[PDB]
RNA sequence: AAACUGCGAAUGGCUCAUUAAAUCAGUUAUGGUUCCUUUGGUCGCUCGACUUGGAUAACUGUGGUAAUUCUAGAGCUAAUACAUGCCGACGGGCGCUGACCCCCUUCGCGGGGGGGAUGCGUGCAUUUAUCAGUGGUGACUCUAGAUAACCUCGGGCCGAUCGCACGCCCGGCGGCGACGACCCAUUCGAACGUCUGCCCUAUCAACUUUCGAUGGUAGUCGCCGUGCCUACCAUGGUGACCACGGGUGACGGGGAAUCAGGGUUCGAUUCCGGAGAGGGAGCCUGAGAAACGGCUACCACAUCCAAGGAAGGCAGCAGGCGCGCAAAUU
């Protein structure tokens, strides 16, 4: 191509959207925004595939242009707006609030949060910058340039912003024994305490993470997010709790739940 | 907003500088204990 | 047009390439500025990304820096003397980066004579008849004459610059790219640099 | 001794014409725990493409090889021998890729056969993308 | 004043092209004898010289200074300006108004 | 309605001609670059008009040519078009300057320490030189800081813009937006590089090199890195581990067919990446094109013609001819 691409093919769409094969040639190409193309979940796919409030993508145009949807504290009217990790979708006329947390499989799930929980969100910082007059700058994983932050906050720490004001309230520092949601790679959706940092000058630093059933696993430090100091998370967690039961144990629990229920 | 947030950071940077200056005294106090060891 | 392509030319091995695509845009050459010494003519060029780039074609002044005591002034460029790249870009007086140009001294001589209050240049025998900078050499207060005296104690300039300030023309090294930014900024040659470039101008002379 | 070009050779950072009444030398640690040599710091050479005393940063790949030619000036040809696995004939074949690599004149005593470590950087020339980081001397050759 | 007209093959005159015959020109946006279609389009139209000879269809003429007599076709007919000023400051200049 | 303005038209679609370390794949880099948009920052940080200027189109009206999505002359009239530009914050800080003046020691000169009229500058961006060593990396000639300046007349920013509901206050002051904008970050990318990997061929064994071959130095150009291109030096670079040249009924890959274990063959073809729009070439506009449902030539073929000229690009969807063993509805 001799400029930017404006279409996304249904087949070339990321697997974690769980778009079917047969409905359309094209997938909703996420608009440019805070989250990456292959790490986001467009508003349309949340609004008509996950929750099924719409039937078509013209229904999603009617929902969003009534201004009933409010992603992380501000009303958007774009059907292909990239809503990503830790974002809070507040559908206000229904009186509902959803956090985009990764399920134990790599998808984003329908995680309903309370109106009090929906007022703050947790943001991993990407870099520390010194602005034009000695002004310290954070940049979060969702492109928030927050200036005059606490000096103890360094890269790979998470900060708790209040949506309404956009100012930091608390922060977890990247230290051992802290909870870690894995937000990239094979372990996408795991939750466990950080047990080891392994430095690599030049190459990528890897981080071993012990789980709530002693299931230790590694991950590239790029693909890591700290969700609470020690063993207490600062968010509410979906069922499975990022523990990742095996396919043999999944089969066992699904079979036990079906036979016992009736 | 510029003046208030600059004044708010000035108070927070002063606090962190005084706690990191207490850590300067603490490292000099460790050096004082090893010199009196 | 005139291309900046890596594909038009042989490999390590000496094997010629068959070209797989026709000249791209971003693989671009624009004709050389070859900027001269004359009344300021600078042509703005649109470049990649809708950003601007100033082709100086004539340029007669420049913000040159006298790095010894860290002063810089807008000074007239009068002659190109030496170019290390091509010997024929001296006859055709083309300003490029790392040219050796004669510039005016009088902004630096003015600064020196106002800051140090000592007669610099000024061939021995003559006076200043307007009596302006003659009065700016004299008539200070108690403690500020002492400030000028403490400054005067360590105010020695090199005999090489003393000679060049006397003729009224310093040697300067162009540091900016007048083809690109449209400016002819640089620094004044001193110490080993000046001795080196005076030796190279002397060797080229005969 | 030095400065044999038509232009004046110097380090760009260090300023050498401060008013008076030995020139100071710019260097840096290259990173990756590779020690800056003595001859880089104490030496009088001036090389824009030295990874210790020049305008070049080592990033990405660190490789090695054997110095095979030293006839180019300020740059050498090394030779990387490896084994490619043809899976049909469940065996290896001996294959080589000789690459032109820049040789910083801080490495004053280098002979052909010496196992040199090289660091990926920005392209210094048409065919050079690698600076020499350290030289380990050949098997024996203490004399 | 001779404002210039059309060739006998219909090709327009062009202000300061400085021939009498038909000449082909690159015409970009901000030229006579051409309107663009795409932005920065620049077609090769053929125009007629500004020097005037018998080889023409029309000459567009503009009466600058009115003569002695009243011409029956033009001057006897009185037509007012179709529209009136819109911007307030042009109204202020026309009616010779104040700022108060 | 039209017309101006803005935006899009660089995606999508089609085809596989070219292309054999090229393309492409995994793998890294961008500390070597650009980036409309989106998202979040910034947007009284500079110390020096209660809203300015005059064109133009639709419109109206005279037309020309055989002819085109050809346009000309005349009468008007809009801006978030093109232009020009102030008030406010604003009262003063900070660097020099430096009149004047104060206090102490000395017989005094002298020594030594404070206030200070006036004038010159000062914000971010651009460009150069210097000095010191807030935050960050494995490492910057990084970020930030300070000094000195410079400021492209073909000219960086600091808002002469529009809409909703409108109120409180002895004319001032205010909510919710839309649009625009320097710069930073983010996103979508794109570009150029790293390591490794390709079919047949020796009836191709030496090739590359003063029309750059491999290096070095300094420039030019470029968005940046680099023989990319100059000038001057050096004589290098590649090769039996198959260079160089040639062929390909060769776009590459994910993949497909067969297949015990190995393999063999295919992959024009819906996804990814590349390339091209009859052949080469050149450029306009734009964030993005060397664009062809953009423009300018040449070569080829071909269409209207009142013979003066004008117009073209189905490897888009249909469809026609031709070609064929071989492929569908204007």
């Amino acid at each position: 191509a001799r400029g930017p691409k404006k279409h996304l093919k249904r087949v070339a769409a990321p697997k974690h959207w769980m778009l079917d094969k047969l409905t359309s040639v094209f997938a909703p190409r996420p608009s440019t925004g805070p989250h990456k193309l292959r790490e986001c979940l467009p508003l349309i796919i949340f609004l008509r595939n996950k929750l099924k409030y719409a039937l078509t993508g013209d229904e999603v145009k009617k929902i969003c242009m009534q201004r009933f949807i409010k992603i992380d504290g501000k009303v958007r009217a774009d059907i292909t707006y990239p809503a990503g990790f830790m974002d809070v979708i507040s559908i206000d006329k229904t009186g509902e609030n959803f956090r985009l947390i990764y399920d134990t499989k790599g998808r984003f799930a329908v995680h309903r949060i309370t109106p009090e929980e929906a007022k703050y969100k947790l943001c991993k910082v990407r870099k520390i910058f010194v602005g034009t007059k000695g002004i310290p700058h954070l940049v979060t994983h969702d492109a928030r340039t927050i200036r005059y932050p606490d000096p103890l906050i360094k890269m790979n720490d998470t900060i708790q912003i209040d949506l309404e004001t956009g100012k930091i309230t608390d922060f977890i520092k990247f230290d051992t024994g802290n909870l870690c949601m894995v937000t990239g790679g094979a372990n996408l959706g795991r939750i466990g305490v950080i047990t080891n940092r392994e430095r690599h000058p030049g190459s990528f630093d890897v981080v071993h993470v012990k789980d709530a059933n002693g299931n230790s696993f590694a991950t590239r430090l790029s693909n890591i997010f700290v969700i609470g100091k020690g063993n207490k998370p600062w968010i509410s967690l979906p069922r499975g709790k990022g523990i990742r039961l095996t396919i043999a144990e999944e089969r066992d629990k699904r079979l036990a739940a079906k036979q016992s229920s009736g | 907003k510029n003046k208030e947030e600059a004044a708010e950071y000035a108070k927070l940077l002063a606090k962190r500088m005084k706690e990191a200056k207490e850590k300067r005294q603490e490292q000099i106090a460790k050096r004082r204990r090893l010199s009196s060891l | 047009g005139i291309s900046r392509d890596n594909w038009h030319k042989r490999r390590k091995t000496g094997g010629k390439r068959k070209p797989y695509h026709k000249k791209r845009k971003y693989e671009l050459g624009r004709p050389a500025a070859n900027t001269k010494i004359g009344p300021r003519r600078i042509h703005t060029v649109r470049v990649r990304g809708g950003n601007k780039k100033y082709r100086a074609l004539r340029l007669d002044v420049g913000n040159f820096s006298w790095g010894s005591e860290c002063c810089t002034r807008k000074t007239r460029i009068i002659d190109v003397v030496y170019n290390a790249s091509n010997n024929e870009l001296v006859r055709t007086k083309t300003l490029v980066k790392n040219c050796i140009v004669l510039i005016d001294s009088t902004p630096y001589r003015q600064w020196y004579e106002s800051h140090y209050a000592l007669p610099l240049g000024r061939k021995k025998g003559a006076k200043l008849t307007p009596e302006e900078e003659e009065i700016l050499n004299k008539k200070r207060s108690k403690k500020i004459q002492k400030k000028y005296d403490e400054r005067k104690k360590n105010a020695k300039i090199s005999s090489l610059l003393e000679e060049q300030f006397q003729q009224g023309k310093l040697l300067a090294c162009i540091a900016s790219r007048p083809g690109q930014c449209g400016r002819a900024d640089g620094y004044v040659l001193e110490g080993k640099e000046l001795e080196f470039y005076l030796r190279k101008i002397k060797a080229r002379k005969g | 001794d030095i400065q044999t070009e038509r232009a004046y050779q110097k380090q760009p950072t260090i300023f050498q014409n401060k008013k008076r009444v030995k020139l100071p030398r710019y260097y840096k640690n290259i990173g990756l725990g590779f020690k800056t040599p003595k001859e880089a710091i104490e030496g009088t050479y001036i090389d824009k493409k030295c990874p210790f005393t020049g305008n070049v940063s080592i990033r990405g790949r660190i490789l090695s090889g054997v110095v095979t030619k030293m006839k180019m000036q300020r740059t050498i040809v090394i030779r990387r021998d490896y084994l490619h696995y043809i899976r049909k004939y469940n065996r290896f074949e001996k294959r080589h890729k000789n690459m032109s690599v820049h040789l910083s004149p801080c490495f004053r005593d280098v002979q052909i056969g010496d196992i040199v470590t090289v660091g990926e950087c920005r392209p210094l020339s048409k065919t050079v993308r690698f600076n020499v980081l350290k030289v380990t001397k050949a098997a024996g050759t203490k004399k | 004043r001779i404002s210039g007209g059309n060739d006998k093959q219909g090709f327009p005159m062009k202000q300061g092209v400085l021939t009498h015959g038909r000449v082909r020109l690159l015409l970009s946006k901000g030229h006579s004898c051409y309107r663009p279609r795409r932005t920065g389009e620049r077609k090769r139209k053929s125009v007629r010289g500004c020097i005037v000879d018998a080889n023409l269809s029309v000459l567009n003429l503009v009466i600058v200074k009115k003569g002695e007599k009243d011409i029956p076709g033009l001057t006897d007919t009185t037509v007012p300006r179709r529209l009136g000023p819109k911007r307030a400051s042009r109204i202020r200049k026309l009616f010779n108004l104040s700022k108060e």
